[PDB]
């Protein structure tokens, strides 16, 4: 709670740095890597590919400009011709909204049978309670009740 | 089958053909510019 | 004259496992410069990244030309990353140190 | 009987209005009816890639006669010092706001546009006087006088 | 913002014109705008108002000691119609980040 | 529509090059016909790849 409270004190304090700032003088303010770190969720690493393409992508603003223009278009062939995805299989799972994914996209994966994991995993239930049939709404709603 | 087989593999062939026969072209018309712009830097300097 | 959904994060989806991060600098490169990206090395979340880049606007032409688009087979899942939702790992401290500098140099 | 009333009126424009209409700061040259792409005028002239007409454009360092980059046209621009301004430019001597590149419809035309810089800019060595937009013809030459950097224009043939 | 919602109970049950509540005037030119920028001045709401008529004369309530806008204008068109389609159509407008009201 | 389609058929015979002169000993031919069974004779193993070069 004292943390909680802190918490206000530094966002008030920062809204007047800020609002300040421009009197000295949004979503779209630079970021931090331990604020990086601190949106997506567990289990991602971050990459650098090479200190190259790293140097293409700080040149990237520049050459978004400057690229953009330049010498560039596409063109395709003619010439005769895999094709892997997944909708939710296993015996039937109602299905998923093409946005929903993000939520759901652990139950996707068919990885089966090796702790908390799979309480996570078998609490996609909540799935059947979203969409699905009325019958799956009430059986699934009563077996999360008593769970 | 086979037709097919030996068919596809004939096109793609011939495709990279057009294409080796294209770059050479585009590198030619890359050079001729850059001439004509040499060119035009030297009639504005004189 | 953009829908406020949209941020500057997205969730990419349908990768490889084999897939190289040069290749993902390369294309996705074209949009803007890359803030960072990151990439599912886990068994559940391995075939997923997240991209995100120093401005949205960025990513909007990239959903808009990038969607649906190929790679290998595959039509690479595109979509606009949520927010909030698990954060809290991580908490909201060392304002202090920073605010005490901008409070310092700048005197304000 | 020196200031009857000390407030009187206006009627004048407000910093927010031509604030919020122009804004990347706020800008000047807000493009014309006319404006669009040139790629879009190659498709209505029936044009692929092959006989379209691209406008590349020609980098020489005014002390040394080449490429630092060459640059299409065919993606108006904001020709200015570096952020706003797209077309940023490394030189000293160029406003917050230099000039405009538009591409204007009389036919899909190149046109030029000082804002006012300061300093002025020379158009193949000649300049020209601000607030008109002028057109440009191929292998034309941008820099008022002796200008860190010179440029050319180049249409896509052969 | 009532307003809007009044103009929604209009159109939706199918008013059908002259039973219009702009109809409960027909006396009155000028027209209210409250909520407005302090920056703002006269040939300024002049600019943007002449959109839907012709202004006749605007008296802007500007603060008498201090010199500055109170917030808010009284104005007056040359036509009427001009302010039935003004009420009726540049309200809930942003300005400068802050949201005008008009009445009559 | 088809009719508009008969239209176009008689005005392109009409601005055919030279099309009515018969002064050499030209000679003109309209033909019509169907190709009788085509659906029926249709062969499903060819057909498809046939469609293997389209989609």
């Amino acid at each position: 709670a004292e943390t909680p409270r802190t918490d206000r004190g530094g966002d008030s304090i920062g809204e007047t740095p800020t609002p300040g700032a421009s009197k000295r003088k949004e979503r779209n303010r630079p970021l931090s890597d331990e604020e990086l770190d601190a949106m997506f969720p567990e289990g991602y690493k971050v990459l650098p590919p090479p200190a190259g393409y790293v140097p293409i992508r700080t040149p990237a603003r520049k050459l978004t400009a400057t690229p953009t223009p330049l010498g560039g278009m596409t063109g395709f062939h003619m010439q005769t011709e895999m094709k892997s995805v997944n909708d939710q299989p296993s015996g039937n799972l109602p299905f998923l909204k093409p946005d929903d994914i993000q939520y759901f996209d652990k139950l996707l994966v068919d990885v089966d049978e090796s702790e908390e994991q799979k309480e996570r995993k078998i609490m996609k239930l909540l799935l059947k309670i979203k969409n699905g049939t009325p019958p799956m709404r009430k059986a699934a709603l009563r077996q999360i009740t008593d769970k | 089958y086979i037709a097919d087989r030996k068919a596809r593999e004939a096109v793609e062939m011939r495709a990279q053909v057009e294409r080796k026969m294209a770059q050479k072209e585009k590198e030619k018309h890359e050079e001729k510019l850059r001439e004509m712009a040499q060119k035009a830097r030297e009639r504005r300097a004189g | 004259r953009l829908p406020p959904e949209v941020n500057r994060i997205l969730y990419i989806r349908n990768l490889p496992y084999k897939i190289t991060a040069e290749e993902m600098y390369d294309i996705f490169g074209k949009y803007g410069p890359i803030r960072q990206i990151r990439v599912g090395n886990t068994p559940e979340t391995r075939g997923t990244a997240y991209v995100v880049y120093e401005d949205i606007f960025d990513a909007k032409n990239a959903c808009d030309h990038l969607s649906g688009f190929n790679v290998c087979n595959r039509y690479l899942v595109v979509l606009y990353y949520n927010a909030n939702r698990a954060f809290q790992k991580m908490d909201t401290k060392k304002k202090e140190e920073q605010l005490k500098l901008l409070k310092e140099k700048y005197g304000i | 009987n020196l200031q009857a009333q000390e407030e009187e009126r206006e009627f004048y424009n407000a910093r927010r209005r031509e604030h919020r209409q122009r804004n990347d700061p706020g800008g000047n040259n807000k493009e014309k009816e006319v404006p669009a792409k040139e790629k879009p005028s190659f498709e209505l002239s029936g044009a692929l890639l092959e006989d379209t007409n691209t406008f590349r454009g020609v980098v020489i360092k005014y002390s040394e006669p080449k490429r630092w980059r060459l640059y299409p046209f065919k993606n108006a621009y904001l020709l200015g010092r570096h952020p706003i301004d797209h077309p940023s430019c490394s030189k000293q001597h160029a406003v917050f706001q230099y000039r405009l590149v538009e591409y204007t419809r009389a036919r899909v035309k190149p046109y030029i546009i000082d804002l006012g810089s300061g300093n002025g800019t020379f158009l193949n060595n000649k300049r020209i006087e601000p607030q008109r937009y002028y057109e440009l013809k191929e292998k034309d030459v941008l820099k008022e006088i002796d200008d860190e950097d010179e440029e050319e224009e180049e249409e896509v043939s052969d | 913002k009532l307003i809007n919602e009044l103009n929604e109970r209009e159109v939706q049950l199918g008013v059908a014109d002259k039973v219009s509540w702009h109809s409960e005037y027909k006396d009155s030119a000028w027209i209210f705008l409250g909520g407005l920028p302090y920056e703002l001045t006269e040939g300024d709401i002049i600019c943007v108002f002449s959109q839907y008529g012709e202004i006749v004369n605007i008296n802007l309530v500007r603060d008498k000691k201090t010199g500055k806008s109170k917030g808010f204008c009284f104005l007056c068109y040359e036509d009427q119609r001009s302010t039935i389609l003004a009420v009726d159509n540049f309200n809930g407008i942003k300005i400068k980040g802050r949201t005008i009201r008009v009445d009559h | 529509p088809p009719p508009l389609l008969v239209y176009k058929w008689c005005q392109g015979i009409n601005n055919l090059q030279d099309v009515w002169e018969t002064s050499e000993g030209e000679c003109n031919v309209m033909l019509e016909s169907r190709f009788e069974k085509m659906y029926e004779k249709i062969d499903l193993t060819l057909l498809n790849r046939l469609l293997r070069l389209i989609v």
